[PDB]
RNA sequence: GAAGCUGGUCAAACUUGGUCAUUUAGAGGAAGUAAAAGUCGUAACAAGGUUUCCGUAGGUGAACCUGCGGAAGGAUCAU
RNA sequence: AGGAUAGUGGCCUACCAUGGUUUCAACGGGUAACGGGGAAUAAGGGUUCGAUUCCGGAGAGGGAGCCUGAGAAACGGCUACCACAUCCAAGGAAGGCAGCAGGCGCGCAAAUUACCCAAUCCCGACACGGGGAGGUAGUGACAAUAAAUAACGAUACAGGUUGUAAUUGGAAUGAGUACAAUGUAAAUACCUUAACGAGGAACAAUUGGAGGGCAAGUCUGGUGCCAGCAGCCGCGGUAAUUCCAGCUCCAAAAGCGUAUAUUAAAGUUGUUGCAGUUAAAAAGCUCGUAGUUGAACCUUGGGCUUGGCUGGCCGGUCCUGGACCCAGCCGAGCCUUUCCUUCUGGCCAGGACUUUUACUUUGAAAAAAUUAGAGUGUUCAAAGCAGGCCUUUGCUCGAAUAUAUUAGCAUGGAAUAAUAGAAUAGGACGUUAUGGUUCUAUUUUGUUGGUUUCUAGGACCAUCGUAAUGAUUAAUAGGGACGGUCGGGGGUAUCAGUAUUCAGUUGUCAGAGGUGAAAUUCUUGGAUUUACUGAAGACUAACUACUGCGAAAGCAUUUACCAAGGACGUUUUCAUUAAUCAAGAACGAAAGUUAGGGGAUCGAAGAUGAUCAGAUACCGUCGUAGUCUUAACCAUAAACUAUGCCGACUAGGGAUCGGUUGUUGUUCUUUUAUUGACGCAAUCGGCACCUUACGAGAAAUCAAAGUCUUUGGGUUCUGGGGGGAGUAUGGUCGCAAGGCUGAAACUUAAAGGAAUUGACGGAAG
RNA sequence: GGGUAAACGGCGGGAGUAACUAUGACUCUCUUAAGGUAGCCAAAUGCCUCGUCAUCUAAUUAGUGACGCGCAUGAAUGGAU
C-alpha cells in the first residue's frame, strides 16, 4: 500500500452487511436528495456533504437511501464540479507546495514532496481523460494551476 | 517470483535477457567474436606448417626439473612465430633447422599443457614424415 | 499486489494441509477457484467446502481430509493443445495412474482425463495429487 | 540505304579530394604476466605488535602513512 | 497529368503538398551469411550446423551497355573500359575451365588430361544425328553394411560324467589364382564354376595402454629431478607399479590413436530449470514512460425423452453377435421467464443483417528425398521398391500410413483473458403504430410513346404507444476528504548552555606543559594556577534507550512562522484510477572544486622533539588547506540488514513506540466529575527481541534466507572459475579531481565460502 | 626577542651496494637557513656541442619528436599548458 510511501496502514471504513435503510430511519429518498442540494449549492464537495449527512442526519448511507451516490446526484442537478473533488485538492495542495517552495528554495524535502504529488496530479489526470471525465487535451499546468483552484 | 518475468507476452524480454547474458559464458564469445579467427595463431585451424627457426631448451615448471625441447617455428600461412614442443625421447634430432613441420595442439585448446610454460603446439611431422614412424625407426628423414 | 486469487487458495491449502489442519479459510472466493475446488472435490482430495457472502468478491471455508500432498497453479496459464497434455502430465504429476492436471477449456474447467473423453483443450490451469 | 554528323540516355573507367574499414612500421614512454626466489624493508594474517577495511584528499624509496566521514567482515551481541 | 513499360507502380518527368520509418530496435555496422527441404546430438525442452545429390536465387575475372530471339541484359553471344594474358614478319590479330579431365598456386585439406551414348533423359527438320547432361570403369580406410585370420578328434596328463593345458592325426574352407560362362555398349568386378590353392595352416592383426580417473603388473634390466612421461592429479634425486625396454596382461579390432570444432555430460545460460546475507552477483535512495502484470461480479440449477460405447448380466461362446437390466462415459432434443440471426422457394438453395479479438477442436494445405513406420528372406544386413503364384503364350497383392506447424484458409466450442454498448439518452422495439420529406421502378390501358397520383422497397424526419425502460460490488487494492493526535522529518528566523581559545582587570610566586620516560615549548618581562568581565566562532553533554522520524543520505537547545507526512478513527467520497519499472528525472555522508564571508577548536600538507639500525610512521609541540556558512559544482562510501519492490499464507511469547476501544485496593485536579498520570485488557500500524525448527541451508545461521526436483503469485536489476581489470580504447557528463558505460591479447588449477582438529598469539580466565 | 618570502632573495657535495655487465631502489659520510618540490628542457635559458636516438632530404650545424648528473631550467624575481 501508500503508492508514494512504504506506510502498510488498513485503517477504512466498513461498510455494513445490510444494503437497506436502518428501521429507525424515517426520511425519505427524496428529502435526502434537497438535502444533498441544499448543502452542495453552500459549497460543500461530495465528501463534506455525506460528513455532514451522518453526522447530523443519520444518513449513513446516501446511496442506501436515495439509490444514487452522491456524486451521481450533483451531476443529475447540473452540480457537478468541473474538476473532479480528489484531483482538485491534489491540485491544491500542490500549488501550496509551490508556493512555499519559491520563498524557501533550500527545503529540498518539499521539493521531494512536490515531485510525488505532481507525480500523483499526472497519474490521476491520466486515468480522468481516459473516462472522459476531462476533456482529451486536459494538462495540468504548473504556472496555471492557480486558476483551477483559485 | 524467482527475478524473471513470467507473463504469457514476456517472451520478447527472455529472448532478449539470455542473448544479454550468454555473453559471459566464454565459449559462446569465443565463437561469435571469432577470436580464433582474429587472434589464434592457428587462425582456426586443427594444424599448420612452419619453418624451424631453431632449437630452444625451455625449463619446466616448479615442482618439476627438466628441459623440455621445443622449436621456433614461423608458421607459412600467416608468418606468425610460435613455439612447438618436439615429444619422445631424442626426437630433437629428428628436427634440424630450416625444415617444414607440421603442428597440432596439446589438447587443453590454446592452453599450456603440463609444466612446459609457454608451449601449446607439439611438432606431428618433419620434412613431411611422421614424427612417430621416425622414433620407432619405421621410416627414415628424406635428406 | 494481489495478481491471481488462485495462487493464493492453493497456496493457503497447501500450507494448511502440511500443518495437519483439517481446515483453511480462503479470501478471495471467485468462479476459477470454486470451479477448482469442485474438481478437486469429486476426485476425494477435499471435503466440503463452503462460500460465504459479504457483499463483496466472498471467502470459502474448505474442509481438508489428508489426502491431498500437493495442489499448485500453472503462472502463466500456457495454451495447451491436445499433444502437448501429455508433455505437462508427465512433468507435473507423480505417477501415469493418479493425479490430474486442471485446464480451462471452452468446454469448461476440467482435469486432463475429462478433457481427453470428450477431447478438448484449453489452457493449463493448475495440478492436483 | 553504308560511313559519318547533331542532341539526348544508360554509363564503364580514370584523376583528384573526402570518408569509412582492415592490416602494419616507429625513437621513446608506461603497464601486465611468467621465471627465479636477487636487493630493501616488514604492510597484511594473533589486539600481526598503531585493530582491519571502504570512499575521498594529500604525502612518501617501497610496501604504506596521515586527515575527514563511514563499516564490523572486531578485539565488545552485556553493566 | 503525362512519358515509358508486356503491363501495375516515383519506374521516370512536370506541377503540387510534407510527408515515410523508429526503443514492438528504425538507420548504421559485422557476418570466417546464398535461403529452404534438411544434418549432428539429443528423456523432455533445447544447442550447433546446412558451400554440397532436391527446390528457389545469383554469377560466369571486375563493372557497364546491347544484338538476335517467344524467352538473355546470355558471357562455351557481341561492344567498350579496368585487371590479367596469347601469337606477331611490330602492320595487326585473338581471349575468359565458378563445365569435364588436367596444370600452377594456395594451403591442414580433396581423384583419370580414361570408355560410352547401352541405360536416365534432353535437343533437332528426326524411329536414324548429338549430348564430359548422364552412365561405366580408374584413384578413393569420407562415412555405412555384412564378414576370414581357424574347426574337430586321439594320446598324455591335471582337473573337477567333461573345459583347458601339450604332440599327433585326418577332414573343411576361402583369400589368391584360373579355364569357361555370366555380367557389360565393350570390358572390370560381383554371383556361378573345371584344375590349382593351409600346419609355424610365415596365408604370422593392429592401434593404444597397465598409479588414479579407467580395464589391465608393486615383474626383470637400463637411467638417476637427467633423459623423458604426464588431457588432470602427478612420476623421475640409485629396490621408478608412471620414463627407455623385455616379459606378461588389458581395451577396441580391420580398425585404433592424435589435433581442432561442435553436441551430450551443463540445472556451468536455467521457458521447462540456475544463482545474488557471507562463495560472482540487490542499482545509495525515491520518482517515472515504454514493456510486463493486474481484485471480485452477468444462465446456475432442475425435469423429461432419446442416440451411441464400456463392463457384464443376459450368452445368444465359434475370441465372436441382439432388445431387455444395472451402473459408468460422450452426445443430442425439448420444458423450465430462455440466449442459439432473419425472409423466400418448401435441411438444401436464393436473398437481407452482423462488436472486435486472443485461445482451443476438426478439416484442407505444408513437393519429392530425408525422419518415424506397414509390407517384402536384397543368401543376412545397410539398402531397394520390389515381389508372389505348379512354372504359367498368364494370373495376380503392392509401391501404405503418420509427423510437419509459426503465418494464411474453412470449421465447432464460448471456459479463461481482453474489447464495445443505454447517462446532458443523440437508447431499444412497434412485425401491419400515425403522419411528413424525399430517392428508385417491375407492371399497365399493349398498336407503340408521353403525363403523376395511387403503389412496393428503401433512407430519413416528427408524433404516439410499448418497457420492471437503462448506471454491478466498494477489494483487510489504491487515491481523496474529514478528526484528534504523534514525531531528534524539512525550511526560515529566533533564544539558551557551559566549554575551548583569546583579551582585559585582579592576586600570589617557580615552575608549567607533555609522556611509558622525555624533549621540543612557555616561564621572576610572572608562566601554570585563582576570581570577575568581555569577544569570537563552532558544538548541542548529562536526559539518550536493542526508543522516535525520514525515500535514502540523514535528523537532538527554546520559541515563532511556512508548507509537508505516516499511523490511527470513519456506516465520508471516487470507482481500478494499480504493482514493478528500459529511456528519462529529484535527492544523495565525508572528502574534494569555484567565488564571497567567517576562521574558536581540531587538523591532511608542512615544520619540529623523541623512539629506531633507519623512520620524513605510530607518540609529543606547532601548524596551512580544511573543519562553519552563502551561492554553485561534484555524485561517490563496508551509501550494509553486505538481504530489491508489491501481494498471500505458515508458530509460539513477552516487552516497547503511535492511534483507537473497554475497565482499577492507584496518585493527582480540586472537592469530585468532563483532569492527567499510572494499572489491567483488547486491537490496528511500526522499531526490534526471545524460544523452537514444521521448514530452509554447505554451514554459519534464518519467522524469512520457509511455503523451492511435490520445481510456475507479479515484476525490475545483477552474476557465470581466478587474474589481466574496472585496465586500454571510444563515447558521454564534470572546471578539475573524476563519474557512468567498458573490452581484448595474454596468463592460470585453482582462487574462494562455512565449519573441524591442531599449532601459534607481544589475547582473556 | 618575535613575526614576515604573491619582501629582496636562496634552494649541497663524496664514496659503497642487487644469484653477467650497466644503473643504484638501499647503506655510509661531510654539511645547510633550506638543500630545486610539481613540472619543463641542448628551449629565446646547455659551455662541451654540429650532445645522442628517431623523423623529415639524394644529401639537413636548419625543423620537429624523444633523452637529461640541467656550465647556469623551475614555480606571481611566476611554473606548465
Ligand atoms: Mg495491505
Ligand atoms: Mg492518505
Ligand atoms: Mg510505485
Ligand atoms: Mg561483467
Ligand atoms: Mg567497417
Ligand atoms: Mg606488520
Ligand atoms: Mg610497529
Ligand atoms: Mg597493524
Ligand atoms: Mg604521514
Ligand atoms: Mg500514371
Ligand atoms: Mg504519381
Ligand atoms: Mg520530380
Ligand atoms: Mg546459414
Ligand atoms: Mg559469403
Ligand atoms: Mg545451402
Ligand atoms: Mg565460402
Ligand atoms: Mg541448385
Ligand atoms: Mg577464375
Ligand atoms: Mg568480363
Ligand atoms: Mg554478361
Ligand atoms: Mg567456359
Ligand atoms: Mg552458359
Ligand atoms: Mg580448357
Ligand atoms: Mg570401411
Ligand atoms: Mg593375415
Ligand atoms: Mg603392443
Ligand atoms: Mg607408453
Ligand atoms: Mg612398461
Ligand atoms: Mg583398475
Ligand atoms: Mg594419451
Ligand atoms: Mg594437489
Ligand atoms: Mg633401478
Ligand atoms: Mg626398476
Ligand atoms: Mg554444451
Ligand atoms: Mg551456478
Ligand atoms: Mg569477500
Ligand atoms: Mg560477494
Ligand atoms: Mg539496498
Ligand atoms: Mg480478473
Ligand atoms: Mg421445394
Ligand atoms: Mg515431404
Ligand atoms: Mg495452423
Ligand atoms: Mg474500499
Ligand atoms: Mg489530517
Ligand atoms: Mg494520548
Ligand atoms: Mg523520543
Ligand atoms: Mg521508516
Ligand atoms: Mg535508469
Ligand atoms: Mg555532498
Ligand atoms: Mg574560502
Ligand atoms: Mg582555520
Ligand atoms: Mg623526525
Ligand atoms: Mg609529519
Ligand atoms: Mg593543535
Ligand atoms: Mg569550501
Ligand atoms: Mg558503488
Ligand atoms: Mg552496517
Ligand atoms: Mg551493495
Ligand atoms: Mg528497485
Ligand atoms: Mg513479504
Ligand atoms: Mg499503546
Ligand atoms: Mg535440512
Ligand atoms: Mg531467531
Ligand atoms: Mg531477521
Ligand atoms: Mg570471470
Ligand atoms: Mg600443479
Ligand atoms: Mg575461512
Ligand atoms: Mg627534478
Ligand atoms: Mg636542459
Ligand atoms: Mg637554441
Ligand atoms: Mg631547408
Ligand atoms: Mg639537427
Ligand atoms: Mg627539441
Ligand atoms: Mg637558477
Ligand atoms: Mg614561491
Ligand atoms: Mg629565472
Amino acid at each position: 500500500g501508500r503508492m508514494h510511501s512504504s506506510g502498510k496502514g488498513i485503517s477504512s471504513s466498513a461498510l455494513p452487511y445490510s444494503r437497506n435503510a436502518p428501521s429507525w430511519f424515517k426520511l425519505s429518498s427524496d428529502d435526502v436528495v434537497e438535502q444533498i442540494i441544499k448543502y452542495a449549492r453552500k459549497g460543500l464537495t461530495p465528501s463534506q456533504i455525506g460528513v455532514i449527512l451522518r453526522d447530523a442526519h443519520g444518513v449513513s448511507q446516501a446511496k442506501v437511501v436515495t439509490g444514487n451516490k452522491i456524486l451521481r446526484i450533483l451531476k443529475s442537478n447540473g452540480l457537478a464540479p468541473e474538476i473532479p473533488e480528489d484531483l482538485y485538492y491534489l491540485i491544491k495542495k500542490a500549488v501550496s507546495v509551490r508556493k512555499h517552495l519559491e520563498k524557501n528554495r533550500k527545503d529540498k524535502d518539499s521539493k521531494f514532496r512536490l515531485i510525488l504529488i505532481e507525480s500523483r496530479i499526472h497519474r490521476l489526470a491520466r486515468y480522468y481523460r481516459t473516462v472522459a471525465v476531462l476533456p482529451p487535451n486536459w494538462k495540468y499546468e504548473s504556472a496555471t494551476a492557480s486558476a483551477l483552484v483559485a | 517470483g524467482k527475478g524473471k518475468p513470467r507473463g504469457l507476452n514476456s517472451a520478447r524480454k527472455l529472448r532478449v535477457h539470455r542473448r544479454n547474458n550468454r555473453w559471459a559464458d566464454q565459449a559462446y564469445k569465443a565463437r561469435l567474436l571469432g577470436t580464433a579467427f582474429k587472434s589464434s595463431p592457428f587462425g582456426g585451424s586443427s594444424h599448420a606448417k612452419g619453418i624451424v627457426l631453431e632449437k630452444i631448451g625451455i625449463e619446466s615448471k616448479q615442482p618439476n626439473s627438466a628441459i623440455r625441447k621445443c622449436v621456433r617455428v614461423q608458421l607459412i600461412k600467416n608468418g606468425k612465430k610460435v613455439t612447438a614442443f618436439v615429444p619422445n625421447d631424442g626426437c630433437l634430432n629428428f628436427v634440424d633447422e630450416n625444415d617444414e613441420v607440421l603442428l597440432a595442439g596439446f589438447g587443453r585448446r590454446g592452453k599450456a599443457k603440463g609444466d612446459i610454460p609457454g608451449v601449446r603446439f607439439k611438432v606431428v611431422k618433419v620434412s613431411g614424415v611422421s614424427l612417430l614412424a621416425l622414433w620407432k625407426e619405421k621410416k627414415e628423414k628424406p635428406r | 499486489t494481489r495478481t491471481s486469487v488462485l495462487a493464493d487458495a492453493l497456496n493457503a491449502i497447501n500450507n494448511a494441509e502440511k500443518t495437519g489442519k483439517r481446515q483453511v479459510l480462503i479470501r478471495p472466493s471467485s468462479k476459477v477457484i470454486i470451479k477448482f475446488l469442485t474438481v478437486m472435490q469429486k476426485h476425494g482430495y477435499i471435503g466440503e467446502f463452503e462460500y460465504i457472502d459479504d457483499h463483496r468478491s466472498g471467502k470459502i471455508v474448505v474442509q481438508l481430509n489428508g489426502r491431498l500432498n500437493k495442489c499448485g497453479v500453472i503462472q502463466p496459464r500456457f495454451n495447451v493443445k491436445i499433444n502437448d497434455i501429455e508433455r505437462w502430465t508427465d512433468n507435473l504429476l507423480p505417477a501415469r495412474q493418479f493425479g490430474y492436471v486442471i485446464l480451462t477449456t471452452s468446454a469448461g474447467i476440467m482435469d486432463h482425463e475429462e478433457a481427453r473423453r470428450k477431447h478438448v483443450s484449453g489452457k493449463i490451469l493448475g495440478f492436483v495429487y
